[PDB]
RNA sequence: GACUUAAUGUCACGGUACCCAAUUUUCUGCCCCGG
């Protein structure tokens, strides 16, 4: 009679478009999915339809189950013997079956007393339908002694509701790249997992065997099985198009990509970021607001347009709204912007033999089930194609590859380890364990008898899914341009990653006679234990250390299928009850299940020790960053409410103990930054980084780090910060600003703040990271990686951003003990004197009064060299090395730590008064490398007649044209590389070219420390006189005067007057106008390193000359230069040159001489005053009192009724500002003449 | 405009890539740059791109598909993909306006290449219609463009009358000798001039390596000639087989091309159809065709690229073959010792028959018998599937396979084909290498084993027979501890014997040509590269290649392998077994013979072989198997399983 | 019911969306005379 059968799924099952047997051959997707659930289109629209599983597929599964059941019992079921059945049809006798069996048929000894026929037949021959009236051509259901109806989905239904299209893969084992791909529909088993069909059975003799086989069918349609006998998207796309058009009218279409990334990242911040206006607003110095959130879209800011868009789309949810708005923005950006790929990936799908397999009599067949947890040891990635490309039934000449990549989730947004990926990883690791496996052929009429395929035929896995379902973190990656060491345009690409520590249910079922030593080896290789890392590499981006999973909580239970087959069938093998199998104890186990006490240990497994364990070698090491490390997260700075321009990269970590993402994100250097530092480090020493292309490339960089044809043999994991608790303030606010070359003041729009990790030489950041070396590294490539690792230790490659101003400088590395023993075994003064100036030298008793600043009126000739020095290699004829410089303060030095505007804590008693501490990191005093670099660069740009790199061109006068038109064309900042680079921009870099000098932070070494001043509320402090904005109107009084040149400040002890005026600065001047700061003293010594690479012989010499120009020439650094503060002398403690040798004084002097000749070459023991502009420069930087000379240098007062004015001097600006007293031209001439007297004006 | 300047630079790059002097590795980079210019220029212009630029991209995509060599047996989907991309790129030039002449030349030439590698996506009907459309559009200009010769002659194979264009086609000096021969055969239907030009084609084929495009079309022409039932195919297939045999001589390296096997199948079938002393010399020729096929094994391009004196010769050969691919588009058989009989097996795929070419040295007689291997192959696949699962317990499936070898090959037990007392050298072919032909049982009641009458030896090919030592016995063991512990302590083992944990260097260290070398290690097989199948010795093991280059002290040495052949060679998913065992490498490095099991056998029997071999090394292997349970396949199939495994690979 | 199976034969758990890419380059938290 009719048996009603419920067919339920416990993992996503495969769906295929239904085509009749004739029409199915025309489609390769449908011939691929003949074993899947079938989808008919039930309409004219090709959108809604009906899912069903053919009864031929259920019958095929049931007949397979009957074969296995009768093979377990040597050919009988409940005592009635069965013959071998029939599984071969003669073509001449009749038509072949619609499906031809390629697999081995399980056969036994046919112990049936009589040959089966129409009159009498064994239960097997009844279940096969061998001897009923029904044949290959269906007539009616009464002819079927055993009948299988079509199993209809039990739940019109749209295809997109039930199935999601997914691209699957066939990764080549040897290269690690996918040979081809193929698409599939994964139907949702949680909502559409039950299929109902009727199995009619007229012959009662086969009832017990049929019901047992129903209970034995383990898989159907690609999924685990239990057989029981019973539109806002379009509106958001239009609005994203509106936003993209609005950005285009702003010429900010390139910002649409980061806007898409930021809006997608907003799903991690909840809807409150867009309703409570928590998006950053930018600095108050810029009236335009935030560079991204304040872009006008249809006349309203993007931050409020986003609020309106969210209010319109509140129904679909915050995560869906942000996800699909960012996705629409990314897709529109990809459409408008259109690395170049000539051919796409290949979408590839897919001898009549009967192979009787007769298992030995009395062989014990068991089913071992491994239940465990797959823990994400690293952030994981399971690549899924774009949802707009993956719509089932609408799946998508010019190869426009996608740049943003999504992670694979299910409908509930939970991370899933797909059975396909886990199976591919298991096949790869079993092939490693066996040492020999096939490349999976796809249309073989013969089963592959490779040991990997033999065991993989008995292995059944499950689709893992995590209970955790919070949005993935987007990992943005860039490609660095090797030549300019900058970001390649359009090279920004991102993937969505799942958190590390995320845990997945692992189910492995092995159905065989003995548990293989290789599968046990693979399970042990994946397992994590005390002193071992889990080595299950699942998914994509293994090279950037994504998807290294660990097997944990592993329990192996075996079913005894020979004596407990009825208990197996009763429990359905616990095919949806493996999570309960993991939680339950031994006492609660089903009757057939016993714990497997024979799982061998790692040291007992030959495949593990010789094939799997040595396959990847861990090189764990700790990076010591005695520097403020800033690996910026550019998107996070757009989404966090801190109003911060550059913040350190941090990542979300899942905690399995708390079953949540840890509230405090872990700061880390990304594994991609970790990987790319090594890749350039290897590529720069091998010269492979300068190769134009890497296609069919066997270079050392392509062998180690892979390319688009071969996967990398090295896999880099994140460099986690393991010191964060040691810092009372990890994040350190550091303010940087660009100083106008002419005005000597900060550009208002050029101010920016970084937020690095507060690493310092005394208290460095420990960054623990690791990489994995594949087995088979050559000795020379292993030598390259250690050389790259030693290059990082030596400081050749600062981590993160702003390495040129001292960020991310690696103080050292510490190799962990577990690193392989082979790996760890291979790892002065400037005699020159300036003559000074005539006026102060001849002034005994210091009667003349000099202007605090003068301008360097150098010529228009700027040598812009077009042959830009590449960064892609260490040129042999060029010089690379490190300069250990000592910074001595000749006058008190002020480097304000502007992060704390109330560092001295005196705004409570003096509101509005700006008080700063000296710049410090973790309490130790430092000069930021940006301050040292910008003061070398201004000197080097003056010495080499470079362009005005920082210039307020848009600033107007009061007049016909702004300062940009008023400045000479050759003196403008070097823009691009098509025109040449000036020596300053060639050495220190532009925004299109990374500079070849890096300046470290200057750590305080010794000296008298602070300038102690009695009567100041902090004794270390000194209330400064007001620092008013420089006035270009004085330097250019008329419309005919040009820009006088680079403003330098005189070296004088005018701070002594400020210190003596301390009691009256506070009482007289307004507290808001002036500041008080912690003041360093004279004679304080700072040590800083200048790291240069690819420097010319003369450029290192000119840099060494710029650092230490002479006995009586020094630099002005920090706040209060017009007041005499900041006179600092640099002397070279040591100079080192790599390819690491300590450069002797003779070779140093040769460099300086070589730079001296290059300067006279552009002009038309070296003597620097012979060149007129250097003589004027070195007079401006000439230091008296270093000699019975204390020149009095200060600014004239405004009127007679002004403080700090001596009666009868007539020095006031009323006298000096009048064209009647002195002509404008001589005022400019006196402004451009260093050390020219100004009270007795010359 | 700026488009013409960029297209002209792309054209001059394509002309450089079309230059036969261009290296194939440099050609691919050149087409990359030309397509970088052309696609990017197409990105901006979109549909408004001029037709000359769309011809340029189609030309570039035709050259792209030329640089995509088949990495395996199947034709790559990237190659199809590149021709498909060129066809829809040239369709934009067909649909929007000499230019149409140049557009149809590249459209039709792309379609000819697409048709021959993908008959479904571009069938003969569609190709014929568009080939004619090029002809009526002026694409019959054979004097200056070599592509119109391919357009017209492809139409000749399609049955389209080209009598009018025949005279200018022959006059054109750009036409190939094969193309001239195809024109004579298809247009004029005269066989004398088609013979004269094909002979000049095959005479030139002795120098063009088998990767050349001309090899595929020549064999495809004879396939057409065979399918046309013409008499030209018999003489042609033999003549181009001789060119292949000549070209094969230039490590046993052979380039894999799909039509190679059908060439030998056709040449074998041609000589078989021509088979007093003339008839016998034809059967002799059958064994030389069969021996030439088994002399080398084709290596897939992926395995050739995934491969050190041999490194130089491999790079020379791989580069030469890859270059010639893209250039087209821009011991005596009777020297057997007295008293022996050599059975050369050949499995024809063109016909369903296997052929056994026997040579009686006493009678100096060549005779051959055909057998059906399809039913036998299924019985072997049943054994191989059952053995790979149950090993020894599949001894029942070995008996039926051995009973199938005696039933499908009754001539093994016929006295006329193979005499009674004659030692038999088996030179099997394809899956017959995995067949225990010594263990075959004749189709009769109480059928005796083959080895009970004849001492059987085996050879991968006749070309592995050698002419030829010390008295030292060397044991190189890298096996598990449980096995051969007693055999270790044998005193006869010499001082070169590394009796535990032997390494690759230990095998290379042998220098005195020991009388017996006994390597007891595990075997592992590279499923695609015979060269990378290794003996699991210490320090990484030693591969087939490493034996070829690094083992020199085994001249005339008798080798006993503890590794089963099933470990050494991959299982068979097809009738072909072109995988040489590591024993074949031992034969090439001078070893007189290699004894090993054909399948996994318990180490006690392997040890029992060695101890029996330690005394009277000149013992015949079949005499051991008769007295050690080989004759008992009815009583104990497991004991028949263990003794039948042992076979001798070599020849005195 | 039909949509929607074919029956003596479905290895599709026969196929890791894989592979390559350093969020970075540049920028002194500087400072005097006219509304
Ligand atoms: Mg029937
Ligand atoms: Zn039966
Ligand atoms: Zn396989
Ligand atoms: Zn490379
Ligand atoms: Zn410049």
């Amino acid at each position: 009679m009719n048996i009603t059968v419920e067919l339920t799924f416990f993992e996503p099952y495969r769906l295929v478009e239904w085509f009749d047997w004739d029409a199915r051959k025309k489609s390769h997707s449908a011939m691929r999915g003949q074993a899947f659930a079938q989808w008919t289109w039930k309409g004219k629209g090709r959108t809604a339809g009906k899912s069903f599983i053919t009864g031929t597929l259920v019958r095929s599964a049931v007949i397979k189950a009957v074969e296995e059941l009768l093979s377990l019992n040597n050919g009988k079921w409940e005592g009635v013997p069965c013959c071998n059945g029939s599984f071969q049809t003669d073509e001449s006798k009749g038509k072949k079956p619609s499906f031809l069996r390629k697999r081995h048929t399980l056969q036994w000894q046919a112990n049936n007393k009589n040959i089966c026929d129409k009159e009498e037949a064994c239960p097997f021959c009844i279940l096969l339908g061998r001897f009923d009236n029904a044949g290959k051509v269906h007539e009616r259901n009464k002819d079927y002694d055993i009948h299988f109806s079509n199993f209809d989905l039990d739940h019109d239904l749209r295809l997109v509701d039930i199935a999601s299209g997914r691209i699957l893969n066939r990764v080549d084992f040897d290269t690690g790249k996918a040979k081809d791909y193929f698409r599939t529909w994964e139907a949702d088993y949680e909502t559409y997992g039950t299929y109902t069909g009727r199995i009619t059975l007229r012959n009662e003799h086969a009832k017990k065997l049929l019901l047992a086989s129903l209970g034995f069918v383990d898989k159907l349609c690609g999924a685990l099985c239990r057989i029981e006998v019973i539109d806002h998207n379009d509106e958001l796309r239009k609005q994203a198009e509106v936003i993209v058009e609005a950005f285009k009218q702003n010429d900010k279409l390139e910002k649409i990509r980061i806007l898409a990334d930021a809006i997608r990242t907003l799903r991690l911040h909840g809807e409150g970021v867009i309703e409570k206006d928590e998006l950053p607003d930018g600095k108050e110095e810029r009236d335009k607001g935030h560079h991204l959130w304040d872009i006008k879209v249809q006349g309203t800011a993007l931050r409020t347009k986003l609020k309106e868009l969210w209010q319109s789309n509140k129904d679909i949810g915050w995560r869906k709204f942000t996800e699909m708005l960012g996705s629409n923005l990314y897709l529109i950006y990809k459409k408008e912007t259109g690395r170049f790929r000539i051919l796409g990936d290949t979408e590839y799908y897919s001898s009549d033999l009967f192979i009787p397999v007769t298992p030995p009599e009395g062989i014990e067949t068991k089913e071992w089930i491994i239940v465990g947890r797959l823990k994400a040891a690293t952030p994981f990635y399971f690549g899924v194609q774009q949802p707009s490309d993956s719509i089932p039934g609408k799946e998508k000449l010019v190869i426009n590859e996608h740049t943003s990549f999504n992670i694979l989730l299910d409908k509930e947004n939970r991370y899933r380890i797909p059975r396909s990926a886990l199976r591919g990883a298991l096949r790869r690791d079993l092939r490693t364990a066996f040492g020999s496996g096939c490349n999976v052929s796809l249309g073989g009429q013969i089963l592959c008898n490779c040991k990997v395929c033999i065991e993989m035929r008995r292995i059944t896995l499950k689709d893992s899914v995590s209970d955790f379902s919070e949005p993935p973190e987007i990992r943005y990656r860039i490609a660095k341009n090797p030549g300019t060491a900058t970001v390649e345009d359009g090279s920004l690409f991102d993937i969505e990653v799942g958190p590390e520590g995320l845990t997945f249910p692992f189910v492995l079922r092995y159905r065989g006679h003995k548990f293989p030593e290789q599968l046990s080896s693979v399970i042990r290789y994946w397992e994590e234990n005390d002193g071992k890392n889990g080595m299950a590499w699942l998914g994509g981006l293994d090279s950037t250390g994504k998807g290294r999973f660990a097997l944990k909580d592993i329990k192996i239970f075996e079913w005894d299928l020979n004596q407990k087959i009825n208990e197996y069938i009763k429990e359905r093998g616990m095919r949806g009850k493996e999570k309960e199998l993991l939680e339950m104890g031994e006492s609660s186990l089903p009757d057939g299940l016993i714990p497997y006490k024979f799982f061998e240990e790692r040291e007992c497994l030959f495949p593990y020790k010789e094939n799997l364990k040595p396959q990847w070698s861990e090189v764990q090491y700790t990076i010591e960053v005695g520097s403020p490390l800033l690996t910026a997260d550019t998107i996070s700075a757009l989404t966090e409410p801190g109003n911060r321009d550059a913040i350190a990269y941090k990542k979300r970590v899942y905690n399995d103990g708390n079953n949540a993402i840890e509230p405090e994100p872990r700061f880390a250097v990304k594994s991609e930054t970790h990987r790319g530092i090594f890749r350039t480090a290897v590529g720069r020493r091998t010269g492979d980084l300068g190769k134009e292309d890497h296609e069919d490339c066997t270079c050392d960089m392509c062998i180690i780090f892979g390319n688009e044809h071969e996967s990398s043999k090295i896999r880099f994991e994140d460099l986690e910060l393991i010191n964060g608790n040691e810092f009372e303030k990890l994040e350190k606010h550091i303010d940087h600003v660009a100083i106008d070359r002419f005005t000597g003041g900060a550009l208002d729009k050029a101010k920016f703040d970084t937020y690095p990790l507060a690493g310092s030489p005394k208290k460095p950041l420990k960054l623990k990271g690791r990489f994995w070396i594949k087995k088979g590294f050559s000795g020379d490539h292993k030598l390259l990686i250690t050389t790259a690792l030693s290059d990082i230790r030596d400081g050749l490659y600062p981590l993160g951003s702003k390495g040129g101003v001292g960020y991310g400088w690696v103080a050292g590395i510490s190799i962990d003990d577990n690193v392989p023993d082979d790996f760890k075994e291979m790892i002065i003064n400037n005699d020159y004197v300036h003559p000074g100036h005539q006026s102060p030298k001849q002034d005994h008793k210091n009667k003349n009064i000099y202007y605090p600043h003068y301008f360097l009126d150098s010529g228009s000739k700027v040598y812009r060299e077009k042959d830009i020095i590449t960064h892609e290699e260490f040129t042999e004829e060029l010089l690379s090395g490190k300069i250990n410089c000592k910074l001595e303060t000749l006058t008190p030095l002020i480097i304000p730590d502007t992060s704390d505007e109330n560092g001295l804590k005196l705004q409570g008693n003096k509101p509005g008064h700006k008080n700063y501490k000296f710049f410090n990191i973790n309490g130790e005093l430092m000069i930021p490398g940006s301050e040292l670099r910008g003061m070398l660069r201004t000197h080097f740009e003056a010495l080499t007649k470079s362009c005005f790199a920082i210039f307020g061109e848009d600033s107007t006068l009061s007049a016909s044209k702004t300062l940009g038109g008023k400045l000479d064309k050759a003196l403008h900042p070097c823009t691009g590389l098509s025109d040449g680079l000036c020596p300053g921009c060639h050495l220190f870099g532009t925004t299109d070219y990374k500079g070849r000098v890096k300046f470290g932070f200057a750590k305080y070494e010794n000296g008298p420390e602070w300038l102690i001043t009695r009567g100041n509320n902090p004794e270390r402090s000194l209330t400064l006189g007001v620092l008013e904005s420089p006035r270009p109107a004085f330097s250019i009084p008329d419309d005919e005067s040009e820009i006088p040149g680079r403003k330098f400040y005189l070296h004088h002890n005018g701070w002594r007057i400020i210190r003596q005026k301390q009691l009256e600065i506070r009482e007289t001047v307004q507290p808001e106008r002036n500041v008080t700061t912690e003041v360093m003293d004279k004679g304080n010594v700072f040590s800083f390193d200048v790291r240069f690479e690819n420097l010319r012989e003369w450029e290192l010499g000119l840099l060494l000359q710029s650092l230490d120009p002479g006995k009586n020439i020094a630099h002005k650094l920090g706040k209060g230069k017009p007041y005499g503060f900041g006179s600092v002398k640099i002397k070279i403690d040591s100079l080192h040159t790599f390819k690491i040798k300590r450069v002797p004084q003779s070779d140093i002097r040769e460099y300086i001489n070589k730079g001296y000749q290059k300067l006279i070459e552009w002009s038309g023991l070296p003597q620097w005053h012979v060149i007129p502009h250097i003589d004027k420069l070195y007079k401006l930087l000439w230091v008296p009192f270093l000699s019975k000379l204390e020149p009095d240098v200060r600014y004239p007062v405004l009127n007679e009724e002004s403080k700090g004015y001596i009666e009868g001097s007539d020095y006031t600006y009323k006298k000096l500002g009048d064209k009647d007293n002195l002509p404008y031209k001589t005022r400019v001439k006196g402004l451009t003449t260093p050390w020219s007297p100004w009270n007795p004006f010359q | 405009t700026r488009e013409d300047i960029d297209r002209k630079e792309a054209e001059r790059l394509l002309d450089e890539a079309f230059n036969p002097r261009t290296k194939p590795v440099d050609r691919k980079k050149i087409i990359n740059s030309a397509l970088k210019i052309l696609i990017g220029l197409y990105k901006e212009k979109k549909d408004d791109l001029t037709s000359a630029s769309f011809i340029s991209i189609a030309r570039a995509y035709y050259l792209v598909s030329i640089t995509i060599l088949p990495k395996g047996t199947t034709i790559p989907e990237k190659k199809k993909e590149a021709l498909r991309k060129g066809i829809e790129f040239i369709d934009r030039a067909i649909n929007k306006f000499l230019d149409s002449q140049r557009a149809f030349r590249i459209k039709s030439v792309l379609s000819i290449e697409f048709n021959r590698i993908d008959r479904e996506k571009c069938d003969n009907i569609k190709l014929k219609n568009l080939l004619n459309e090029a002809v009526d559009k002026g694409c019959t200009d054979f004097d200056t463009y070599e592509w119109d010769i391919q357009i017209a002659i492809r139409l000749c194979e399609l049955g389209v009358d080209m009598e009018g264009h025949f005279d200018n086609l022959i006059k054109s000096n750009k036409a190939n000798d094969l193309q001239k021969a195809k024109a004579y055969y298809f247009i004029k239907k005269d066989d004398h001039k088609a013979k004269e030009h094909m002979d000049k084609c095959t005479a030139s084929l002795k120098y063009t390596p088998c990767s050349h495009r001309l090899w595929d079309e020549t064999v495809g022409f004879i396939e057409r000639l065979k399918g046309d039932s013409s008499t030209l195919w018999r003489d042609f297939a033999i003549k181009t087989y001789r060119s292949c045999r000549v070209q094969e001589k230039e490590l046993r390296l052979r380039w894999y091309w799909s039509r190679h096997r059908v060439l030998y199948d056709m040449a074998f079938l041609a000589v078989k159809e021509q088979a007093v002393n003339v008839k016998q010399a034809k059967i002799k020729k059958l064994a030389e065709i069969s021996d030439s096929l088994k002399s080398r094994f084709s290596l897939r391009l992926s395995d050739m690229e995934k491969m050190d004196e041999s490194n130089h010769e491999f790079k020379k050969f791989l580069d030469k073959c890859v270059t010639a691919y893209q250039d087209g588009y821009v011991l005596e058989l009777t020297q057997v010792p007295e008293g022996w009989v050599v059975v050369h097996f050949y499995l024809n795929k063109l016909e369903g028959m296997g052929n056994a070419i026997v040579f009686d040295k006493c009678a100096n007689s060549w005779q051959y018998k055909e057998f059906q291997y399809k039913e036998l192959f299924e019985v072997f696949l049943t054994w191989q599937a059952n053995y790979n699962l149950y090993k020894e317990n599949a001894a029942e499936h070995l008996v039926t396979l051995c009973k199938k070898i005696g039933e499908t090959m009754p001539f093994l037990f016929c006295d006329n084909f193979i005499p009674n007392g004659k030692d038999v050298l088996f030179v099997p072919h394809d899956f017959l290498h995995r067949l225990p032909l010594h263990g075959s049982i004749e189709n009769k009641t109480n059928g005796k084993l083959f080895l009970e009458n004849h001492s059987c030896c085996y050879l991968p090919a006749w070309s592995f027979a050698s002419e030829k030592t010390s008295d030292e016995y060397v044991l190189l063991k890298n096996f598990d501890q449980g096995h051969f512990e007693t055999l270790q302590n044998n005193q006869i083992w010499g001082t070169q014997s590394v009796k535990d944990g032997a390494s690759s260097d230990d095998l290379e260290n042998i220098r005195n040509n020991p009388r017996l070398l006994t390597i007891l290690c595990h075997g592992e097989a590279n499923m695609s590269n015979p060269f990378r199948s290794m003996l699991k010795l210490a320090n990484g093991g030693i591969t087939y290649l490493e034996i070829l280059n690094s083992v020199k002290g085994l001249k005339g040495s008798q080798v006993i392998l503890g590794a089963c052949e099933t470990d050494l060679v991959p299982p068979l998913s097809d009738v072909m077994d072109e995988h040489y065992s590591v024993a074949t490498a031992l034969l090439l490095i001078g070893a007189a013979g290699v004894v090993g099991t054909m399948w996994k056998v318990r180490s006690n029997k392997t040890k029992s072989l060695i101890e029996w071999k330690l005394e009277n090394i000149e013992y015949k292997l079949n005499e051991w198997q008769k007295e050690t349970g080989g004759a008992a396949y009815k009583d104990h199939p497991p004991t028949f399983y263990r003794s039948i495994a042992f076979r001798s690979i070599g020849f005195p």
